């Protein structure tokens, strides 16, 4: 009634981007690709000549 | 403040020192001349309000 009355008395909200470290860019990109086909001709050329020892021996 | 803050109330209040309020004589509460409308309100002037 009196002595204090004179003054006055969820879900989710989905951030995303948390405690991690900053991030940067650049565009040289991308030799890669011609290895794959480097490694795989060069693996072919290895039993194409350990075929030329046995086609050599079977004489 | 911080992670250990305490559950805690809101409480709000004002303080106007030196004036003196004020509630003006007139229809619409603005001062539009000093010789009020209500003033002039010929309902309550002679047949006389308690």
């Amino acid at each position: 009634a009196a002595a204090a009355m004179t003054a006055t008395r969820m879900p989710s909200s989905g951030s995303s981007p948390s405690v991690p470290s900053s991030i940067i860019a650049e565009e040289k990109l991308l030799a890669l690709l011609a290895e794959l086909e480097a490694l795989s001709r060069q693996l072919a050329a290895l039993t194409q000549q350990v075929s030329e020892l046995r086609e050599q021996q079977q004489q | 403040i911080g992670q250990t803050a305490v559950p805690s109330v809101t409480q709000k209040k004002f303080l106007c020192d030196r004036v003196m309020w004020r509630i003006p004589f007139s229809s619409n509460f603005m001062s539009m001349g000093a010789l009020t409308d209500l003033g002039q309100n010929m309902l309550y002037a002679n047949s006389a309000h308690a």
